[PDB]
DNA sequence: GGGAGTAATCCCCTTGGCGGTTAAAACGCGGGGGACAGCGCGTACGTGCGTTTAAGCGGTGCTAGAGCTGTCTACGACCAATTGAGCGGCCTCGGCACCGGGATTCTCCA
DNA sequence: TGGAGAATCCCGGTGCCGAGGCCGCTCAATTGGTCGTAGACAGCTCTAGCACCGCTTAAACGCACGTACGCGCTGTCCCCCGCGTTTTAACCGCCAAGGGGATTACTCCC
């Protein structure tokens, strides 16, 4: 049979970090699925053109904050980008 | 034609879903012949983009891409 | 343009202010920001226009102007 | 015998039917009236039903959204009943239709 | 070993990463910010299934369905702003009726 | 501080006009000023972001472009 | 030097046809309350003209941040080997809706 | 305005099938070294946006004032609405002809 990438087992071990007692049928799961999909294309999209329209043929972590702080609004992207930033120094400080 | 099996107290179920209170017999024809519009449109790009891909059996993976550049994207099915 | 120019670089500069101290602004730029902002307020008055002749009435208010709003979406 | 009043009506259903999700039109007419409708570009176009009830779905999320945006515009026109012009005039503004 | 468990992160930077690879978007890429976007990834959906059992906990149901999604994304303004361009495959509408159209007796 | 009110009511009727409607009141024109504010607020966010991006601290032709052309 | 058309194949997928049946489509009909024509009104709103005021455009300083370049050096591609994270067949027991029927709670008019 | 009547709800009993582990396998992340490279930092240029100011001015503002029609109220009527009745095609499902998307090799092209 053939092989297909699945996210289940990620955000099944990410629920089970947060909530203990609480089951997710398959639709919830595949909707998720599709939508973490559906925000990585788009991202990828956002950062392809803030690449390419500062004559860019690189991607550096500056311009994916610079992306999420040009689309997502409101104080959740300050919570955003201070947990990314914090995830970006203990990925820089580790052996 | 088959769109008299989209029939009216069906027509009233989703109105009453679509938080209409009170509902003349008038609405029906608009509805269809939009319905046509829409469902052709979706359809022509569907099947176009079915043939991009050199098949001919449709699935709902390339309506969800004819549904993403629309700009109202439907999840769950793998986009 | 028939919106006066100066006080719209100067509530630009002044909103601005609430994001960043201290911008300096090109002439064109503001022209595309004018432009642009005509374009969509004029839509809009249609819009109204619309909504004011199926409302069977001349004079608009701002309780149809924000229903039209509710029809675009925004808030 | 008894008779309850309308509008009362209108409200439990409206409730029940908003409480509700499952697909209400029949999947069989709608299957032979995209079947006719495919036949119309180019014969023989063969349907999974996953699409079939992905259309149907957003269907169903087109007919509810311009529902709701009739009755915003029908009691913004003090009235319950709805009308066609109704109709045009929220398709129109909608910017759906030039 | 892996650079999930070196950067403290739980989203693998290796899959996301060659989906960049493959997504062709440029030639060259830089080493924290798959870690970065899968981070805001976690973060994200968090929140989502946190409200997703708070309806759970609200619905005395202990198995979501996306009824408890769909409350959990169609009450905060924010995801009503940001979700509120896409639809939902058995979505479904939230109970909102008119001032006028309750019975004034 | 304080230049909503430069937005001139007979400017905004100007705008009517050109927009095409005959009769207008009184409490139209905050609500419009509301309006331009908001949307205004919504793009000069935009353009402040991507003056911030490109490691300059003024505002060109080509970012008026992109946020104009975001939202479509 | 790897993308691409060409050839069997097959087993899972597509489509449908036929028997039963069953809650639902649609029609019939009294009806009554909201859509809608008609009058009073009064008020805000259109227009018109004196007054002012910011305004439209020129003139100059100027400097400091945008624009272009040298370079080389840390930084990303990439390629041989590995393994354990992470894909799938299988099994099981509990979450949850169905059946049902009495307690609980709107509805109207006498 | 309270009771007859009907919708709702929720708990006792129940069956089912799929969510989640259990184990087998397997192949892209991982190690590490290397070498091309392109943009970070420093440095030279340059030019026009901003600031300030003055001559002259089109337009805004605000009150006076006449009145047109949105809204309140009255009266009408009719048109789908609730209830009852009658056909109806949607759907289980079992089978079945067959069809084709993807799985291997064979060989060609810019």
């Amino acid at each position: 049979k053939t092989r297909k990438e699945s996210y289940a087992i990620y955000v099944y071990k990410v629920l089970k970090q947060v909530h203990p007692d609480t089951g997710i049928s398959s639709k919830a799961m595949s909707i998720m699925n599709s939508f973490v999909n559906d925000v990585f294309e788009r991202i990828a999209g956002e950062a392809s053109r803030l690449a390419h329209y500062n004559k860019r043929s690189t991607i550096t972590s500056r311009e994916i904050q610079t992306a999420v702080r040009l689309l997502l609004p409101g104080e959740l992207a300050k919570h955003a980008v201070s947990e990314g930033t914090k995830a970006v120094t203990k990925y820089t400080s580790a052996k | 034609d088959n769109i008299q099996g989209i029939t009216k107290p069906a027509i009233r179920r989703l109105a009453r879903r679509g938080g209409v209170k009170r509902i003349s017999g008038l609405i029906y024809e608009e509805t269809r012949g939009v319905l046509k519009v829409f469902l052709e449109n979706v359809i022509r790009d569907a099947v176009t983009y079915t043939e991009h891909a050199k098949r001919k059996t449709v699935t709902a993976m390339d309506v969800v891409y004819a549904l993403k550049r629309q700009g109202r994207t439907l999840y769950g099915f793998g986009g | 343009l028939l919106i006066r120019k100066l006080p719209f670089q100067r509530l630009v500069r002044e909103i601005a202010q609430d994001f960043k101290t201290d911008l300096r602004f090109q002439s064109s730029a503001v022209m595309a920001l004018q432009e642009a902002s005509e374009a969509y307020l004029v839509a809009l008055f249609e819009d109204t226009n619309l909504a004011a002749i199926h409302a069977k009435r001349v004079t608009i208010m701002p309780k149809d102007i924000q229903l039209a709003r509710r029809i675009r979406g925004e808030r | 015998p008894h008779r309850y009043r309308p509008g009362t009506v209108a409200l439990r259903e409206i409730r029940r039917y908003q409480k509700s999700t499952e697909l209400l039109i029949r999947k069989l007419p709608f299957q032979r009236l995209v079947r006719e409708i495919a036949q119309d570009f180019k014969t023989d176009l063969r349907f999974q039903s996953s699409a079939v009830m992905a259309l149907q779905e957003a269907s169903e999320a087109y007919l509810v959204a311009l529902f709701e945006d009739t009755n915003l515009a029908a009691i913004h026109a003090k009235r319950v009943t709805i009308m066609p012009k109704d109709i045009q005039l929220a398709r129109r503004i909608r910017g759906e239709r030039a | 070993k892996t650079r999930s468990s070196r950067a403290g992160l739980q989203f693998p930077v290796g899959r996301v990463h060659r989906l960049l690879r493959k997504g062709n978007y440029a030639e060259r890429v830089g080493a924290g910010a798959p870690v970065y976007l899968a981070a805001v990834l976690e973060y994200l959906t968090a929140e989502i299934l946190e409200l997703a059992g708070n309806a759970a906990r609200d619905n005395k149901k202990t198995r979501i369905i996306p009824r408890h999604l769909q409350l959990a994304v169609r009450n905060d303004e924010e995801l009503n702003k940001l979700l509120g361009r896409v639809t939902i495959a058995q979505g479904g509408v939230l109970p909102n009726i008119q001032s006028v159209l309750l019975p004034k007796k």
